[PDB]
């Protein structure tokens, strides 16, 4: 009972480098390829569903997490690290913001706060940083889309397109020639197909690809009418059946 | 946070030892003005630059900081000293004089190299402010806890180069102009890239704000930049 | 390297004991118990000329009845001065009367045990052991005049005579020899100035060392450097002669 | 096996041993011997004190905890007085709360409770001192051994600290001789004097050198120093 | 000794070596389970073991009833099996308390898996040497199987096996749903799913089972309840005419 | 207790009464109800008996300890609000100091003098003439009447005994005279001489 | 402590373990409506007042507890029992079930070997009794682990212990008497003694029996204890 | 809560984080200090690393206390900030309760002791400060200088230095301060901490500045060419053979 | 409402004499018009040759009384078996009732 480690156990060495932070980063890179586009219109991530054992239900692990009706997240490295941050990040998109102001936080800050729990794990006593870096993609209504990168020492940059993880030299490479600021949203969803092709070994279809877009407002989805003033969230979830069309015709 | 034989601390000049290898951030102080421009470091085409802040932070209306270092670890210090800034303007009726500011953040570094056994942040700080006692004022704080007011000093890397180089053509009767001038050859010098673009450059100036008898503050947006790196004979 | 409450596999506990040298390095403080009072002498030791003397407190009162001499890591002594000098006083208020000296000691001592990396003693607000011991010298009523020794282990011995410090060894022995059930007052600080002067490493005089004493009738005193100088001029005088 | 296993109390060795309670069980050998024996009617406590110099006092060893108990040390004298604090304490709360003497037995129980936790604490040390605790209380009289590992044993008769070996093997076979000195403090108090000299290659025992304690029937807890112990030499 | 091995912070190589220990230790019991869907029951099954003569074999068991509705199997030493035990009890109870609606299966799993998460990356916490097997009918999924380890990771599964021949009893199943071509045992009756599941337990694993040798667990709708040595013996006669 | 303030064109005025009262008895005839806060600032009380000099002394060793530390002087408006900012967190706390102020100091940097009211309550508000308690019921009609913003510091003197005069008529009881403190460009002095002039 | 070896042992719980075999030999014996306990005294010298140090514990007033290992470790785990049925009984009124006894010193135990900060207990404890449905005896061994049993045997003679319970068991399938197992008991602790034998030592029995205590815990004593005593020391001979 | 034992002894008696203090103390830029007839005056020196400095706005090396006690210091500056702002706030505490300023003793046993406290404390390092305090005591004229280091000792000097070759003015200081007759004036006194200064920091420029005490709260800073009228003057008289 | 205090009556009277003293008191206990005992004892022995009586709420006043026998106790121990003289027990008793100035025994205490 109670804890003894109450030191840092992520330190600067010598040379100047935080030495569990590099190891976090090379918890990364093991981690499946993950990435995100910035189209005009909206935004895609998308991840593959490594399967472990056919017998595993592919649909019952969220890869890629709504954190607020505009915003959504996708990851590379350990999964369970990324399951407690989406928790964390949904409940402080709440707490420091939305039950302040009365509207969910602009992309750039809910950021800044995932950052924040991520830099204090980078800190604080008796703990290892995150084992992943995430992809965040959403829209404001001030700032309009925008895709953020954030790394285990809780740094975050903003990016037109980028991927993470295995395949990532290779697919940013891949992503540089494809992306012109033009693009509508079918097509970086295309792009988002054509770039994850190269990173996956076997099968190649709608259960073993998760992908979520940023764009308009879904009325439909939104499980009430009557106030007109909102047409609902800007994140949706691609559906199995929604992939394989786009992978027929591609 | 223990000595060494020799009368060092450890685990802040190991901290410095980072911080010499982050992108350079220059301050120059004019007669009218002070100039502030920092590099960002190894970037990519698909990085967006508009939306982008990672150097230069707003910390009120009078005074702005250049960061050099763990980003993350300046978001923490950034924040707080936002904050300890309010603080004060809600005691006293009265924005915070710069110094004040700068050495309540060099206490909260100092802490961590005295007690605790956390690490210290990996940040070092150039402060460019104006308050109606000193004028305008540029300072620089580092891992230490230490704090010194400058009239040119630049942190992160190559930091030798480029203090050599600002000795040599600084003098004390300088326009905010050429001193934004100066700032953009030394860091032309002191680069590891080929040449020096706009897309990989942070710019802020602290001036009287054209005509009024107020100080104003601005963060060079993107094509001023490339505006400002046009005139100066590098395009 | 391992902890701050360890035993060695002799049974000692290690930072005792090494705090038991830093001692060793201090000044030498010698303390003689009689029947018409107790002597403290110290030795000074500026570590330069221009120190001015008089400001090496190294001889401090507890309570009227009450006097300490110190050697070691002096400035820890600090703490332990204010703790006994507290002590005294509120027995005073509690009790409408003087502290008894083992009752001071022993409260002293009680401090002096409260280190440990917050151990389960409750709390120990404390990282080390203390780098200094104390002669406590004094009377009461009961058991009359008295003089101890308490070390920074929390243990505390009552002594005839006794010498701490790094003249400590060769002080003892001298002790061993001179001290009978009947010296006076007057030939109990002689002994004192002797015994410093053999074992200090500078020449005894009255800038480098003090003289204190306390009496029943008239507490504790300490000789200020006028009235020493007379007992040095007197002890010279006296070793001429043999 | 001997290496990296006696940082802290916290670790066990290879072998199952807590080294750290091994080495604090040392620091009685180190102490000055101490004599516990006990017939029916009276218990008696003899403790010889250890001076530092010639000059010195020889550190008290008894510490009295009620009218009906109280023990004698060897080892770390403070934490001899830790102990006996909270024995006078658990003395104390048994009194004002039930009107009830604490039994010895349950003195015993309480110590090896106390000691126990700092046998199994990180950042704490185990205690560093043997103690005999006689007492009388509504069963008779009683003698117990404490060790800092937490064990406690009662018996007729016992000896701690410095060669004390010999004193315990006097002590085993005077047995039947000792138990029946009912009624007459002062030959078990002299039985108790024999018995601390077979433990002696240092010298006789003087004045100053002896501490005798006697708990019994109509005989509350009594310490003996110096001038009226000097009929026992 | 790098103190990489002794507490739960990264390798060189972004490894905890703690974590892989603690995978080691969920198959010192040297037992295997596996899980399986009906159309409307979920079933586990797990070797039971009673080498010393001198145990009451009533009391050894791996299968825990969590709620009313929720039941649980574990791969891994007893103790740090009870401690999972009696902890998403705990929290199967201040779920229904606070929420007024029973926990379900998943969620469970997932809380579980969040606590696993949380030793995994704290110093003083050691990870918890087991493997947790959730069972239910779930009143909104169905059928449910959902398994924790000791990394913090959690899945669902149309079925599942655990312990030193999980892979040879996966394929086997994987195997039975290539051909069935449906993801459950299409069987009315939770009597021919038991059946279903200890008849491929032996197939995988090349031994026969007398009543003793077996643990059984079966969650039907608002119940999961575990099975007699008597009950099992009746399901191994019935297994023991056809094949 | 009287408390009034008068801000003229060159100096602030600051005059409060000499007599402490406890009960059916007057213990003094020559209380200093004045701290110093800096060289060109000086504050007024008058409330509760034990919190009155407790949060005066307490202000004014904030302030010392503030001058120290910068080696500089705080303005009258920034001393101000720090005086007001406490009384409003005392307002709501356990036990709230009951004691309003006036603060006259003279800014050197504006060359301006400048008088502030604040009550126990916190209420902060900057007057050319101010009082706490019932003077005010007298005085600020008289002085709403004589007042001129560019009157010398000689006239303000002069405005202010016939303040007093008049409270010595109408007020039912006896506080003893008042002691008047000046403070412009030069610093704090007192006109040690005001009661029989 | 909170440290697993690679092959996914906890070594610092392993060494508890070798504290225990290095212990006093003690057991326990359920019988067809109660349980007995058993434990070897080591008499260290003939000073030991005899009768008088006590091993065998009561919890609440219908469990009993015997260990071997580092003795301050099991009264530290008694004394926490003793709160942990003292808590039971204040919220919910019926003295505590022994299945529930045992998960309760269980995940007590099982604690103590999570955290780097603490040491597991130096302990087997052998404990049971009779709840409102049959006798129970339960080994909680130094990892938190514990199952129930027949028969129980820890410490320097576990071996030969555990031989002639097997046998017992084994031979007595029917079922064993209160008054039958006390002897037995006795019996096994003396076979038991063999293997730590420089020494001389003290019997000590315990029993809780629906019929013959009631159900409560009770101390062999007086006729019935010499009768056990001479019941081995005739089959040893 | 962080409290693992930094300060701890060794073998030999020694507790090495205070020893270590002493080394960055050492490390630390020259201070003197030298008391006269009727003043105290206290002198420092500056580094060379960079010379672009804004000395308007940079953290002079003599610190006010109360407005009759001054602080100087040799070590580590962040340290030394930590010291004066504690020993700031207890100079007003004690005027607030006993209707007084510190005495110089005062201030000075009270910076010792947070000094030393922070030698026997779980989770903190000694500071790598090494203090002069100097002033005059309330309505006294009687001038006083003290000393504390990192371990906690403090006592007071005729004249003391501290930091970087400190050995060697110290060495100076013990040749020509006379104890029967003290620099009898500001003036005389202020000559012999010039001079004791010269020995280490090279020219008597940017790099030498001095502060003088009288009593009743009469504290002056000198100028660059006050300054440099005693190094024009010392350099030139003191040559000849 | 809950009243903490009762009032159980008695009356106590010391005086002293050149080289004595006597404290005395009656023997009844008694609430409101009943009488709870004619002999129950007020007047203490309380070692140390100290005799006392707390009189008034007798539930305060044997509380007190207790509190300093055991005062008394832990006097011997803390002091190397002192005696406790008469001013020092007075003093020490001003100390216990002062320990409750903001909820009182309610006792007249002699000694």
């Amino acid at each position: 009972m109670t804890d003894r480690y109450s030191f840092s156990l992520t330190t600067f060495s010598p040379s100047g480098k935080l030495g569990q932070i590099d190891y976090a980063l090379t918890a990364v890179k093991q981690g499946v390829t993950s990435l995100g586009i910035k189209a005009t219109n909206g935004v895609v991530i998308a991840t593959e569903k490594k399967s472990s054992s056919p017998l595993a239900m592919s649909e019952t692990l969220s890869k890629v997490s709504l954190l607020t009706p505009d915003i959504g997240a996708v990851y590379s490295g350990m999964g369970p690290d990324y399951r407690v941050l989406v928790d964390k990040s949904r409940k402080v998109a709440h707490t420091s913001y939305k039950r302040i102001y009365g509207e969910y936080p602009p992309t750039k800050l809910l950021v800044s706060e995932v950052a924040k729990i991520m830099q204090e794990a980078t800190q604080s006593g008796g703990v290892r940083p995150f084992g992943v870096s995430l992809l965040i993609a959403g829209h404001d209504e001030f700032n309009g889309f925008s895709l953020y990168q954030v790394d285990p020492s809780g740094s975050y940059f903003p990016w037109k397109a980028t991927a993470i993880g295995k395949g990532s030299v290779a697919a940013k490479t891949f992503l540089e020639k494809r992306w012109n600021d033009e693009l509508e949203l079918e097509d970086a969803i295309h792009i988002a197909l054509l770039t994850l092709k190269e990173s996956v070994e076997g099968e190649f279809n709608g259960d073993t690809i998760e992908l979520a877009i940023i764009g308009d407002e879904n009325p439909d989805l939104l499980g009430y009418t009557g106030i007109p003033t909102d047409k609902g969230p800007r994140f949706r979830k691609l559906t199995s059946q929604e992939i394989n069309d786009r992978l027929e015709a591609l | 946070t223990i000595f060494s034989p020799e009368g060092r601390l450890y685990q802040v000049e190991y901290a410095l030892e980072s911080i010499s290898h982050a992108g350079t951030a220059i301050g120059i102080m004019a007669s009218d003005g002070i100039v502030l421009a920092a590099e960002r470091k190894v970037t990519s085409t698909l990085l967006e630059q508009d939306t982008s802040t990672e150097k230069l932070y707003k910390l009120n209306d009078k005074i702005a900081v250049a960061v050099a270092g763990l980003t993350a670890d300046a978001e923490i210090l950034i924040n707080t000293a936002r904050i300890h800034a309010q603080n004060y303007l809600k005691t006293y009726n009265e924005d915070i004089p710069v110094e004040i500011l700068v050495r309540r953040l060099s206490d909260i570094k100092q802490g961590y190299t005295q007690h605790g056994g956390l690490r210290p942040f990996g940040v070092s700080f150039i402060y460019a402010g104006y308050d109606d006692r000193y004028g305008y004022q540029l300072y620089t704080s580092n891992p230490s806890g230490n704090y010194t007011g400058w009239k040119a000093i630049s942190v992160g890397a190559n930091t030798s180069a480029a203090q050599t180089l600002l000795q040599m053509d600084y003098k004390d009767d300088m326009k905010v102009d050429d001193a934004i001038e100066l700032a953009l050859k030394t860091l032309s010098k002191t680069t590891d890239s080929s040449a020096l673009t706009y897309d990989r450059l942070e710019f802020a100036t602290i001036r009287k704000g054209a005509n009024d008898g107020e100080v104003y503050q601005k963060i060079f947006k993107p094509q001023e930049i490339k505006d400002i790196l046009v005139k100066t004979g590098i395009t | 390297d391992r902890g701050v409450s360890t035993f060695s596999p002799e049974g000692r506990l290690f930072q005792v004991e090494y705090s038991l040298e830093a001692i060793k390095l201090g000044s030498t403080a010698i303390g003689i118990a009689t029947k018409e009072g107790v002597v403290l002498g110290v030795e000074k030791r500026a570590t330069s000329p221009l120190l001015e003397s008089d400001s090496i407190e190294k001889i401090v009162e507890i309570d009227r009845h009450i006097g300490c001499a110190m050697s070691g890591l002096t400035a820890d002594a600090r703490s332990m001065i204010e703790h006994a000098r507290t002590a005294a006083v509120t027995h005073n208020l509690y009790y409408d009367e003087d502290i008894n000296v083992e009752s001071l000691t022993q409260s002293v001592c009680d401090l002096a045990l409260r280190f440990g990396e917050g151990a389960s003693g409750e709390e120990r607000l404390m990282s080390r052991p203390f780098g200094v011991a104390l002669l406590i010298a004094g009377h009461d009523a009961d058991d009359g005049y008295q003089l101890f020794h308490a070390e920074p282990s929390g243990t505390f011995y009552r002594y005839n005579a006794k010498a701490i410090g790094s003249g400590s060894e060769g002080a003892q022995a001298e002790l061993l020899n001179e001290w009978h059930s009947s010296l006076t007052l007057k030939e109990a600080e002689l002994l004192v100035l002797k015994i410093l002067k053999q074992v200090m490493e500078e020449k005894l005089d009255e800038n480098n060392a003090q003289l204190s004493c306390i009496t029943k009738q008239d507490g504790f005193k300490i000789y200020d450097n006028e009235k020493t100088a007379e007992l040095i001029k007197e002890l010279k005088e006296k070793e001429a002669a043999e | 096996f001997r290496n990296n296993y006696d940082g802290d109390t916290v670790t066990f060795s290879p072998t199952g041993r807590l080294f750290q309670v091994e080495y604090a069980l040392e620091a009685i050998k180190q102490g000055s011997v101490t004599v516990g024996l006990r017939s029916n009617t009276h218990a008696v406590l003899v403790a010889l004190k250890r001076n530092a110099d010639e000059l010195s006092s020889y550190q008290k060893k008894i510490i009295k905890c009620d009218e009906h108990m109280g023990l004698s040390l060897a080892g770390l004298a403070p934490d001899a007085r830790v102990l006996s604090n909270y024995l006078r304490q658990q003395c104390n709360y048994s009194s004002l709360v039930f009107n009830r003497k604490l039994a010895v037995e349950r003195a015993g129980h309480l110590l090896c409770d106390k000691a126990q936790k700092n046998t199994q604490s990180y950042g704490g040390r185990p205690y560093g001192v043997g103690l005999l605790i006689i007492g009388y209380d509504k069963s008779g009289a009683h003698l117990l051994e404490f060790q800092p590992s937490g064990n406690v044993t009662e018996l007729y008769g016992t000896a701690i600290g410095a060669r004390s070996q010999g004193a315990k093997t006097y002590l085993e076979r005077t047995l039947d001789t000792f138990i029946k000195i009912d009624g007459n403090p002062d030959e078990l108090i002299k039985a108790g004097v024999e018995a601390i000299s077979q433990s002696l290659r240092d010298e006789s025992l003087t004045v100053d050198n002896l501490s005798i304690a006697i708990v019994g029937k109509d005989t509350p807890f009594t310490i003996y120093d110096g001038e009226a112990v000097a009929k026992y030499i | 000794a790098g103190y990489d091995r002794h507490i739960t912070i990264f390798s060189p190589e972004g490894r905890l070596y703690q974590v892989e220990y603690a995978f080691k230790a969920t198959n010192q019991t040297n037992i295997n389970s596996l899980a399986v869907r009906g159309k409307d029951c979920t079933v586990v099954i797990s070797q039971k073991k009673v080498p010393d003569k001198l145990l009451d074999p009533t009391t050894v068991s791996y299968i825990f009833c969590i709620s009313r509705t929720i039941g649980m199997v574990v791969n891994g030493p007893i103790p740090d099996a009870r401690n999972a035990a009696l902890r998403a009890k705990a929290e199967a109870a201040e779920f229904r308390y606070k929420y007024g609606y029973d926990m379900p299966c998943d969620v469970l799993a997932k809380r579980m898996a969040n606590l696993s998460q949380i030793y995994t990356q704290r110093a003083y916490m050691r990870p918890l040497g087991v493997i947790l097997t959730f069972v239910s009918v779930d009143e909104e999924l169905g059928p449910s199987i959902y398994k924790t380890d000791p990394a913090g990771y959690y899945v669902g599964y149309k079925a599942t096996a655990t312990g030193p021949k999980q892979q040879e009893i996966t394929t086997n199943l994987e195997n039975h749903f290539k051909k069935s071509k449906i993801d459950h045992i299409n069987e009315e009756s939770w009597e021919k799913v038991v059946e279903f599941a200890i008849t491929h337990m032996i197939d995988a694993l090349g031994t026969e089972f007398s009543k003793n040798d077996l643990e059984v667990g079966v969650a039907t709708k608002d119940k999961f309840f575990t099975l007699s040595a008597e009950n099992i013996e009746e399901r191994l006669v019935a297994i023991a005419e056809q094949d | 207790d009287i408390i009034l303030g008068i801000r003229v064109q060159d100096s602030v005025i600051l005059a409060s009464s000499k007599a402490v009262t406890r009960g059916i008895s007057v213990l003094k005839d020559s209380d200093d109800k004045t701290r110093q806060l800096s060289p060109h600032t000086l504050m007024s009380f008058a409330g509760e008996a034990g919190d009155t000099v407790q949060f005066a002394e307490y202000i004014q060793a904030n302030i010392q300890l503030y001058s120290i530390r910068e080696d500089y002087e705080l303005s009258p408006q920034a001393v101000s609000s720090f005086v007001r900012q406490e009384l409003a967190k005392s307002i709501r706390s356990r036990r709230p100091y009951q004691v309003n102020v006036l603060i006259g100091g003279y800014d050197k940097k504006k060359n301006k003098p400048e008088l502030y009211q604040i009550d126990y309550l916190g209420t902060k508000v900057e007057l050319p003439y101010g009082a706490h308690g019932y003077s005010g019921f007298y005085t600020f009609s008289l002085l709403d009447h004589h007042y001129r913003p560019d009157m010398t510091t000689e006239e303000g003197l002069d405005l202010l005994k016939l303040c007093v005069q008049e409270l010595e008529k109408r007020m039912p009881m006896d506080f003893k005279g008042v002691i008047v403190k000046i403070v412009d460009k030069d610093g704090i002095r007192q006109v040690d001489d005001f009661q029989a002039q | 402590n909170s440290v697993f070896s690679p092959d996914g042992r906890n070594f610092q719980v392993e060494y508890a373990v070798k504290a225990v075999e290095n212990g006093t030999t003690s057991i326990g014996i359920k019988c067809n409506d109660g349980v007995v306990f058993a434990v070897e005294k080591l008499i260290t010298s003939k000073l030991l007042v005899p009768q008088k140090n006590v091993k065998i514990q009561v919890v609440d007033r219908h469990i009993g507890c015997v260990y071997s290992g580092l003795i301050p470790d099991g009264r530290h785990l008694v004394n926490r029992g003793r709160e942990e049925a003292a808590s039971f009984k204040k919220l919910y009124k019926t003295p505590i079930p022994i299945p529930a006894f045992a998960d309760r010193l269980g995940q007590y135990v099982q604690a103590h070997t999570l955290y780097n900060s603490v040491r597991p207990f130096g302990v087997s404890t052998i404990f049971g009794g009779v709840d409102k449905n049959g006798a129970h005896l339960y080994m909680l061994e130094p990892s938190g682990s514990y199952w129930g049993y027949k028969g129980a045997a820890t410490g320097k003679g576990r071996q030969s212990a555990k031989a002639e319970l097997e046998k017992l068991v084994d031979h007595h399938p029917e079922g064993l008497s209160a008054r039958e197992a006390v002897k037995q008991a006795a019996k096994i602790i003396y076979l038991a003694h063999e293997d730590n034998k420089e020494k001389d030592f003290e019997l000590e029995i315990s029993w809780c029996s629906l019929s013959e205590t009631n159900g409560l815990h009770k101390f062999v004593k007086g006729d019935l204890l010499q009768e056990a005593i001479d019941f081995a020391q005739k089959e040893i001979n | 809560g962080y409290d693992r034992a930094l300060s701890i002894f060794s073998p030999d008696g020694h507790i090495f984080q205070v020893e270590y203090a002493l080394e960055a103390v050492k490390r630390g830029t020259c201070a003197v200090g030298v008391k006269g007839k009727n003043c105290v005056v206290l002198g420092c020196e500056r580094r060379s690393t960079l010379k672009l400095q804004d000395t308007r706005i940079t953290p002079s090396k003599v610190s006010k206390i109360d407005s009759h006690v001054v602080l100087s210091f040799s070590g580590l500056n962040a340290d030394s900030r930590i010291l004066i702002e504690k020993a700031r706030v207890e100079a007003q505490s004690h005027r607030l309760t006993l209707e007084d300023p510190v005495t110089v003793e005062y201030l000075t046993r009270y910076v010792a002791g947070v000094q030393q406290r922070y030698t026997q404390s779980g989770g903190v390092r000694p500071f790598g400060v090494s203090t002069l305090i100097a002033g005059f005591d309330p309505r006294d004229d009687e001038p006083k200088l003290y000393q504390t280091e990192p371990s906690g000792i403090y006592s007071s000097w005729s004249a003391q230095t501290i930091g970087r070759n400190s050995k060697t003015v110290r060495e100076f200081l013990e040749k020509n301060y006379d104890r029967k007759e003290p620099p009898a004036t500001v003036e005389e006194c202020v000559k012999l901490t010039v001079r004791s200064l010269l020995e280490v920091v090279q020219t008597g420029a940017k790099n030498i500045e001095i502060t003088v005490v009288k009593p009743d709260s009469d504290i002056v800073a000198l100028s660059s060419e006050e300054i440099n009228q005693y190094v024009t003057q010392i350099e030139q008289e003191k040559q000849e053979q | 409402q809950f009243n903490p205090y009762g009032d159980n009556g008695g009356t106590i009277l010391g005086i002293a004499g050149e080289d004595f003293a006597v404290l005395a008191g009656d023997t009844r206990n008694i609430t409101d018009y009943s009488i709870n005992s004619r002999y129950e004892p007020k007047v203490f022995d309380c070692g140390d040759n100290i005799v006392m009586s707390a009189n008034g709420f007798a539930a305060d006043g044997d509380a007190l009384v207790k509190r300093f026998k055991n005062s008394v106790k832990w006097y011997h121990f803390d002091h190397n078996d002192k005696k406790l003289s008469i001013n020092s027990a007075a003093r020490n008793i001003q100390h216990l009732l002062y320990g409750k100035r903001f909820f009182p025994y309610y006792v007249h205490t002699i000694i």
